[PDB]
RNA sequence: GCUCAACGGAUAAAAGGUACUCCGGGGAUAACAGGCUGAUACCGCCCAAGAGUUCAUAUCGACGGCGGUGUUUGGCACCUCGAUGUCGGCUCAUCACAUCCUGGGGCUGAAGUAGGUCCCAAGGGUAUGGCUGUUCGCCAUUUAAAGUGGUACGCGAGCUGG
RNA sequence: AAUUCCUUGUCGGGUAAGUUCCGACCUGCACGAAUGGCGUAAUGAUGGCCAGGCUGUCUCCACCCGAGACUCAGUGAAAUUGAACUCGCUGUGAAGAUGCAGUGUACCCGCGGCAAGACGGAAAGACCCCGUGAACCUUUACUAUAGCUUGACACUGAACAU
RNA sequence: GCUCGCCGGAAGACCAAGGGUUCCUGUCCAACGUUAAUCGGGGCAGGGUGAGUCGACCCCUAAGGCGAGGCCGAAAGGCGUAGUCGAUGGGAAACAGGUUAAUAUUCCUGUACUUGGUGUUACUGCGAAGGGGGGACGGAGAAGGCUAUGUUGGCCGGGCGACGGUUGUCCCGGUUUAAGCGUGUAGGCUGGUUUUCCAGGCAAAUCCGGAAAAUCAAGGCUGAGGCGUGAUGACGAGGCACUACGGUGCUGAAGCAACAAAUGCCCUGCUUCCAGGAAAAGCCUCUAAGCAUCAGGUAACAUCAAAUCGUACCCCAAACCGACACAGGUGGUCAGGUAGAGAAUACCAAGGCGCUUGAGAGAACUCGGGUGAAGGAACUAGGCAAAAUGGUGCCGUAACUUCGGGAGAAGGCACGCUGAUAUGUAGGUGAGGUCCCUCGCGGAUGGAGCUGAAAUCAGUCGAAGAUACCAGCUGGCUGCAACUGUUUAUUAAAAACACAGCACUGUGCAAACACGAAAGUGGACGUAUACGGUGUGACGCCUGCCCGGUGCCGGAAGGUUAAUU
RNA sequence: AGGACCGAACCGACUAAUGUUGAAAAAUUAGCGGAUGACUUGUGGCUGGGGGUGAAAGGCCAAUCAAACCGGGAGAUAGCU
């Protein structure tokens, strides 16, 4: 914690850790445009990515790309979304239409809020990278001109372009290095999602860590059959990988597909 | 205790009694193990 | 043309773990206890340089010598591997004598009192605790004394399970 | 010290007496910093030690109330079992004898009780060894192989430049 | 048949699951009942489960299954679009008495209700596989009101008492009564209404969504219980006749008020919180194509229809799962009196039982208990097991501490009954009388009756008053693991696994990674504050030196080097 | 408010005795731990054997698990009894 407001710190009276509330998101719940969207952890046969049990989820919400052009918005409200904590605008457009968006910075009430050509650089809507200043504020991109995924990761996520960096490619993601990309593509420009959010930390298991993902924790456990190293009498030495994939390092991902993008990390 | 086994009528024909055998490939042939191979009066219930 | 040297040479090419274990066999083969043996151990005796003020033998005894027991440490692998359950404790014992107490004697470097040692003697008797799984041991405090040993290191179709 | 073999280390404390315990020392056989180091309030059907209370846990067991055990009537099992006319002792002996030898003792048969022997009952010993037995596991053992990864050819064409 | 004892949040009653005649009657006693058996869940006969309203069918969909064509795959076959199945969930309607040897919201009586067709009448725009609304949904907590229901009184019927008193102050019993119909209340929620305009709802729409204006307010939905009606009926203690001994026909009094409750109902509510809480149909509504004096729509009533299966009995057990008439297992519902915090526990109601060998005896020894002199852990591996503590209120409480705790620390004192204060008090409940008004299950003021704790004095009984059942032993030092949690079903519950936190590493989304010959799927309808893998395991102070070895990361100039030519 | 506190139902199994041809192929008796939660339970569904599931014990996958049960190759092989 370090600006507003005063995040409390939950005091331990019975082995409680601090959580992180908001203000409040004017109704409790939702809308009319969301679905159930099942719930597994298995995928049509068997496990998979194990771990993962949780309960209680329902609540879909959606609408992205934001194609919807040249006809404003009013933000009646913030709102919640499970699994993506990044909160999630509503919006309502001149003609009684209701959409979701991505609540990136200060916003709330009444906000102009346009997509489109030119339509208002500031943290309002989406708008073609074609046409974007100093883009040093930038919210999430389109890896294709017409999609509208990327980083739905609101949550105080970043993507810096450069500015006026012409050759009709280029952007910035967080820490995912740099990659080039089409301009035809929109984005938010908003550029944020209150990241004060992913911060106080879940508290001690259950209490709400068990609500979504298991022991996911199972180390060595020994039992030389079920993972690449264990047994012996208190310890475990050798390599230490996961499947003779390698642990520590390596990298993966080879001749994929696009694979035209630069600078990335090593160490 | 609870011994292995419990009742259930409904939630055993869904895995034996013909439509359980025969919608199952070598599960036709269950059918004629005993009624062709062999002689079973009847076999195929709960 | 081969340290095929594991040298009559299984392949051209071969390391380990199992207390997670499993099967076929063996008392042909180890572990406990029995048995054979007694080197070792323990007990005794023979010689007598020495010590004992003096004096070999009250007491002890060098260098060496002969045995008794079956009891320690061992050797063997005869009896059990189609099962003979380990140590210690509890319970309850039974025998030996190389006797701890009590009984009777000899010598004494035995005044007395108390002892030292050897002979005889098995009737009876022969501790509670602290520490430890202990047996044992050391310690506290008793006692006439707190014996050594055999009995599958007595005793689980009798108890315990440290 | 959940790590120290020597080991009951040495000193201190608690005790009448403490191989455990607590506080020290350091000589760490063979601690040690995320196969984490040193602390830590709280929590613990967690390991170790001390105390008060409490008492039959014990000195040392007594009485009593009930369910069996015993007796009668009814019904009516079990494992085991080569055959029995199925005593002790010392010796013998495939090496621990009811059955062999010598000898001692013993009228025939039940009922209730006890567990010293019938190497008592039960499971073709699980320990040990062996079989060119089995299984699962490990790895820089051997030989392979899925997957990953390299390259050529190919589905794969047109232009230009150096 | 009379005693006696046992259970009673059940050892009672009802149902689901499962069972599949075990139900009732008559019979018979071989086998089966751990004995006898005239008896039975045994044998052999018969009889016995009656629905428009309960359930299944049936509409609707969840998880998931199947799947035209389709995509994959040596064959088998895998996946899956439309779509079609699939309850454990959503859709419509009945109650109270009576009766059978055994049926029962099914039969009878009394009183109702739902939906569809047809018809009559009246008024009218009807119409989807479509749009909108609605169904429709969390956890936790805090009330108020109410009912179930109990208690006391009143009323009615009955008795005056194996022994001292009770013949009006008293003892016993009863005091019940449904849907449906009218009443729209304690409360709950939400501004109505009209007009016009439109880049929205795949087309349209008066509907929903958006925008403006304009006029008023006292509305409109929802809703437990109560009160009338149902019902001068039924039921009803109890009498009278008949009895087969089980029971039968007739007759039949009072049948109210006050207080006290719920975990049930208002409550799919209100408040609040983070982990932000199915779907589809019915239902309402809006229009499309189409209809176009028609058909259809709404309402009233008249009538016809509501098919077919299940219904017996067991159901925390002798009918199910355990080979048994097995001290085990099995989901839901109901919830009386005294005492009590209470679904604890004890004694009891209604109700159900004494557990299918018994009769004596009164040894050792075995099991389960009671009491023990003096001692008091000397027992022992270890206080194992016992014994012990045990309640409400109040006083009072250490190191240490993350300031929450440690803490019921520890250790104490009072508790019964009676009188009084006060004939029942404080509180709770709330009756006419009176006051007023749109108006009425109105409001206000009045405080009768009803109910009723604690405390304080004073007195009294016993050895003892938290008297029984029930019901923490406490403290001190030290190891380990932070803590709740998890684990070897059937010898290990731990210091082990997990945990929140920390760190390394990988992954740019057709993500890494995983399932899969593939298609496809999970990861995720997420997208680096995200997802995976590895190790450490709160928190505090920290986490030093080594890159030689192996592994991994970068470079890749040069050496060596496959197929290929 | 709380993976908060005492404690029934419910869930679980730390201790001792009994049972060990049992009432019982894991229970009974007296104590014992959790008891608004990583809780507990009904119904139905999904993962298949070298495979599943696993808060990890080689645990569980129908009284069976260091590789289930059934049928087959099969009269496997058995220098052993
Ligand atoms: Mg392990
Ligand atoms: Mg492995
Ligand atoms: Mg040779
Ligand atoms: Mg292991
Ligand atoms: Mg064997
Ligand atoms: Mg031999
Ligand atoms: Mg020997
Ligand atoms: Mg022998
Ligand atoms: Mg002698
Ligand atoms: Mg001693
Ligand atoms: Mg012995
Ligand atoms: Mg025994
Ligand atoms: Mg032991
Ligand atoms: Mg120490
Ligand atoms: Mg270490
Ligand atoms: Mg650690
Ligand atoms: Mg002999
Ligand atoms: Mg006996
Ligand atoms: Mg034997
Ligand atoms: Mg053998
Ligand atoms: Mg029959
Ligand atoms: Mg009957
Ligand atoms: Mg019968
Ligand atoms: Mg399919
Ligand atoms: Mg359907
Ligand atoms: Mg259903
Ligand atoms: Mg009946
Ligand atoms: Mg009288
Ligand atoms: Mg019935
Ligand atoms: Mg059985
Ligand atoms: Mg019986
Ligand atoms: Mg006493
Ligand atoms: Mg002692
Ligand atoms: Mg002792
Ligand atoms: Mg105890
Ligand atoms: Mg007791
Ligand atoms: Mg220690
Ligand atoms: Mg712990
Ligand atoms: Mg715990
Ligand atoms: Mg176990
Ligand atoms: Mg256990
Ligand atoms: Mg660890
Ligand atoms: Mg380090
Ligand atoms: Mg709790
Ligand atoms: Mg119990
Ligand atoms: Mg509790
Ligand atoms: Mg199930
Ligand atoms: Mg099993
Ligand atoms: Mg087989
Ligand atoms: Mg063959
Ligand atoms: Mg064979």
């Amino acid at each position: 914690v370090k600006c507003k407001p005063t995040s409390p710190g939950r005091r331990h009276v019975v082995k409680v850790v601090n959580p992180e509330l908001h203000k409040g998101k004017p109704f409790a719940p939702l809308l009319e445009k969301n679905s159930k969207s099942g719930g597994r952890n298995n995928n049509g046969r068997i496990t998979t990515r194990h771990i993962g049990g949780g309960h209680k989820q329902a609540y879909r919400i959606v609408d992205f790309k934001r194609n919807k052009d040249g006809i404003p918005a009013v933000v009646e409200r913030l709102e919640y979304d499970p699994n993506r904590s990044a909160n999630i605008a509503l919006v309502l457009y001149k003609d009684g239409e209701r959409r979701y968006i991505l609540a990136p910075k200060g916003l709330k009430a009444g906000d102009q809020i346009q997509s489109g050509v030119d339509a208002a650089i500031k943290p309002g809507n989406t708008l073609p990278m074609r046409n974007i200043p100093v883009g040093s504020t930038v919210h999430n991109v389109e890896m294709k001109p017409g999609k509208g995924g990327q980083l739905a990761r609101s949550a105080g996520t970043y993507v810096q372009i450069v500015a006026r960096d012409g050759a009709y490619v280029t952007l910035r993601l967080r820490s995912g290095e740099m990659r080039k990309v089409e301009a035809d593509c929109r984005a938010t420009l908003g550029e944020v999602g209150n990241a004060e959010h992913m911060l106080r930390v879940l508290g001690k298991a259950g209490a709400a860590r068990w609500r979504g993902v298991r022991p996911t924790v199972r180390g060595t456990a020994m039992n030389p059959v079920d993972h690449p190293h264990g047994g012996g009498e208190g310890r475990n030495f050798g390599k230490h990988p996961v499947t003779p994939w390698g642990v520590q390092t390596k990298g993966k991902k080879t001749r994929s597909n696009k694979r035209t993008d630069k600078f990335i990390v090593r160490r | 205790m609870k011994r292995t086994f419990q009742p259930s009528v409904l939630k055993r024909n869904r895995s034996h009694g013909f439509r359980a055998r025969m919608a199952t490939k070598n599960g036709r042939q269950v059918l004629a193990r005993r009624r062709a191979k062999g002689r079973a009066r009847l076999t195929v219930s709960k």
